[PDB]
């Protein structure tokens, strides 16, 4: 038949819609799931990941390193205003904190 | 070395690197004689041991971050039993 | 304490010499051929 | 067929947090040097010796004239012809709309890592 | 009222949360890369109708000495090679690009003698080598390792003997494989643990 | 007689390579990428589900899966998502 | 086993005290941060237990800690596979 | 142990004696893999170029 495309593709996602709306099918989320659902869901997933992936690279750089490591992830989602709100309750591993030192807990 | 200023450089190295400050060996005794007492001959995965000890350094590292905004409170540096207690009872752990 | 050790060497040290004794006439003989 | 970059979306820039102030310096250092950079597109042996050379007498150091009486000109970087715009975020100029958009696909905020 | 028109799932997202004038020809070209003229035929556009062909780039001549007779006669002359022997060699090394597991099967064993892979590569060597000696001094890089044929004769036979084996030295093999391990265990777990028993009975 | 466990390691790659093509990432820092993945997905997918269930519905769709990252993501991070999808599914719903 | 909370040094304490600004440290709270530690890791491991034993499992899983986590709201990422 | 490992290790040492037997006869294993290579590769050539587009 046709050339089989796929549903990330036709979108043009790269997170799993077919994985996505997967997990979604046979995971009682919901009854009878329709047709964007997956794909919006997605789409924001990886809207997100990119998002941080962006912050984490960046403080990676600035750490004169090539691999993100989990610290490169903490003082991100930490560093950016909203995405720590959204990752607030969040403990990522391996990652540390920030050096926040209180002001009157310094030399006078 | 004025009594602070040893104790400063370890607050800016600490808050810096990311490896775990507890011990290991000493820690995972402790998560095994705490599992004791809901099962005989419990078995752990290693990778769960270390995932109790990122929830707990996290947790405590945490609670020590809410504890020093309760000595400043005070007027203080030394962070307080009453300190501790302050901020876990406003977190709702022993209201 | 010291009459339990001494029952426990007296387990100890008699399998301890016969491995030992066994390994050494096992080893030499082997070797020898 | 399809359009075929929305699978790489690169910029995306819903969340694009512009580089600025001392930043623009960085970029400006770092094209400073570049231009007085070498063959790959010994220096730290001259900044070396550069640091032995450092006093307050006639030297290498205190031989620099300094700033200019006549003012900077403008110039577009794209074509290098005078340029009477600014670009808003990186500060560098440019002297066309065309020229504009070279620079915002290429230059701006791209290189600043 | 609703205005709609559109997709229904578009919609809703949306709203409820508010001339070639270019002629190809068949076309001569000519490719540069070829020394014959040969005019061959082409689907080029109109407006690229006489450019050089794009493919005379993949021509990189495999590189291959040229030995003249005078030079042949001092220093290349071999008392087991002939001239017609030796020429042949180099005219299979061009037309297949030095390669000797292709240059081996078309030799030509009617007027010639049987040859070996490693003879004729050692032969061919030993050319390019002198070749490079008549030149030597202008900076013709002397240290050239040329190919090993003794040690590599060998080589190559003593895969010979594992690449048969039905079974016993593919299979039978197996036992002193395990041996390998056994014969460096046991040995040390034997003379030596016999020694350290001997010195633990001594201060026993 | 194999033990094969899916991650989402494969598309957070294409997607790093594409926003940082000289920019790699370690496997543990993958480890993490795929657990965010794995929460958000059970966020937005929950609260879609609950937004159905409230207007007695039983099928979660992306209308209801927008509702739910506008209540979700905070205030950008939703207008980016919420653009980015509703885009998504106006490239997907006209065949290309 | 026995006095493993000791396990949790004065040293293992003002090291993480000091990744959280803490600068200067009492003498009882050390005493406070064992007990409060004790208190969470009870609470965390009998959550995760709760998931072997109605699993059949005798080995603690990472999974189990995770999801004993994300019950506790301290979600934790690394250990999702 | 036992002193009968008397027999056991004997028939190890026979072990060893096949060994030695067979590395006489055949080897175990093809020793010493490509010692010696001086050719130089070609710069990448025609006919590879036609491997290539081939592939």
């Amino acid at each position: 038949r046709a050339k089989a495309k796929s549903r990330s593709s036709r979108a043009g996602l790269q997170f799993p819609v077919g994985r996505v709306h997967r997990l979604l099918r046979k995971g009682n989320y919901a009854e009878r799931v329709g047709a964007g659902a997956p794909v919006y869901l997605a789409a924001v997933l990886e809207y997100l990941t990119a998002e941080i992936l962006e912050l984490a690279g960046n403080a990676a750089r600035d750490n004169k390193k090539t691999r993100i490591i989990p610290r490169h992830l903490q003082l991100a989602i930490r560093n950016d205003e909203e995405l720590n709100k959204l990752l607030g309750r969040v403990t990522i591993a391996q990652g540390g904190v920030l050096p926040n030192i209180q002001a009157v807990l310094l030399p006078k | 070395y004025r009594p602070g200023t040893v104790a400063l450089r370890e607050i800016r190295r600490y808050q810096k690197s990311t490896e775990l400050l507890i011990r290991k060996l000493p820690f995972q005794r402790l998560v095994r004689e705490i599992a004791q007492d809901f099962k005989t001959d419990l078995r752990f995965q290693s990778s769960a041991v270390m995932a109790l000890q990122e929830a707990c350094e996290a947790y405590l590292v945490g609670l020590f971050e809410d504890t020093n905004l309760c000595a400043i409170h005070a007027k203080r540096v030394t962070i307080m039993p009453k300190d501790i207690q302050l901020a876990r009872r406003i977190r709702g752990e022993r209201a | 304490f010291a009459e339990l050790e001494v029952k426990t060497r007296e387990k100890l040290e008699a399998a301890k010499k016969k491995t030992s004794f066994e390994i050494a006439e096992l080893k030499e003989r082997l070797k020898a051929s | 067929m399809v359009e075929k970059k929305t699978s790489v979306r690169s910029q995306d820039p819903g969340q694009r947090r512009v580089l600025d102030r001392a930043a623009r310096q960085r970029r400006i250092n770092r094209q400073l040097e570049a231009l007085e950079n070498d063959n790959f597109q010994n220096f730290q042996a001259l900044l070396e010796e550069q640091n032995l050379s450092v006093a307050e007498g006639p030297n290498y150091l205190t031989a620099c004239a300094g700033p200019p009486s006549r003012p900077q000109r403008p110039f577009c970087a794209v074509c290098g012809f005078p340029s009477p715009y600014t670009c808003v975020s990186c500060g560098a100029r440019y002297c066309t709309v065309r020229c504009l958009g070279t620079h915002q696909e290429t230059r701006c905020l791209k290189w600043t890592v | 009222k609703r205005p709609e028109g559109m997709h229904r799932e578009v919609y809703a997202l949306l709203y409820s949360d508010k001339k070639k004038v270019r002629p190809w020809k068949w076309m001569p070209f000519t490719n540069p890369a070829r020394k014959d003229g040969a005019m061959f035929f082409h689907w080029r556009r109109a407006a690229e109708e006489g450019k050089d062909y794009p493919f005379a780039r993949f021509n990189k001549t495999v590189q291959v000495p040229v030995y003249s007779e005078q030079e042949y006669q001092l220093y290349l002359h071999d008392d087991a090679w002939t001239k017609a022997e030796t020429d042949h060699l180099f005219d299979l090394s061009r037309r297949f690009d030095l390669r000797f597991v292709v240059i081996h099967d078309r030799y030509d064993h009617q007027q010639f003698k049987k040859r070996s892979v490693e003879d004729l590569k050692e032969r061919y060597y030993h050319i390019c080598a002198k070749l490079a000696n008549v030149r030597a001094v202008p900076g013709t890089d002397l240290k050239i390792p040329v190919f090993d044929a003794g040690h590599e004769r060998r080589r190559k036979e003593q895969l010979e003997r594992l690449y048969n084996r039905t079974p016993e030295q593919v299979a039978e093999e197996e036992y002193l494989l395990q041996e390998l391990r056994k014969i460096e265990a046991r040995k040390k777990e034997r003379e030596k643990r016999s020694q350290d028993l001997q010195k633990l009975i001594t201060a026993a | 007689k194999r033990s094969r466990k899916e991650s989402y390691s494969v598309y957070v790659y294409k997607v790093l390579k594409q926003v940082h093509p000289d920019t790699g990432i370690s496997s543990k820092a993958m480890g993490i990428m795929n657990s965010f993945v794995n929460d958000i997905f059970e966020r937005i997918a929950g609260e879609a589900s609950r937004l159905a269930h409230y207007n007695k519905r039983s099928t979660i769709t992306s209308r209801e899966i927008q509702t739910a990252v506008r209540l979700l993501l905070p205030g950008e991070l939703a207008k980016h998502a919420v653009s980015e999808g509703t885009k998504a599914v106006t490239k997907y719903t006209s065949s290309k | 086993l026995r006095d493993n909370i000791q396990g949790i040094t004065k040293p293992a304490i003002r090291r993480l005290a000091r990744r959280g600004g803490v600068k200067r440290i009492s003498g009882l709270i050390y005493e406070e941060t064992r007990g409060v530690l004790k208190v969470f890791l009870e609470n965390v491991i009998r959550d995760a237990v709760t998931y072997t034993e109605h699993a059949k499992r005798k080995t603690v899983t990472a999974m189990d800690v995770v999801y004993a986590l994300k019950r506790q709201g301290r979600t934790l990422y690394g250990f999702g596979g | 142990k036992s002193h009968a490992e008397i027999a056991e290790q004997a028939k190890h040492e026979a072990e060893i004696e096949t060994r030695i037997a067979e590395l006489r006869k055949e080897g175990f294993w093809s020793l010493k893999r490509l010692p010696k290579v001086p050719e130089p590769p070609r710069p990448k050539g025609h006919w590879d170029y036609l491997c290539e587009e081939m592939q």
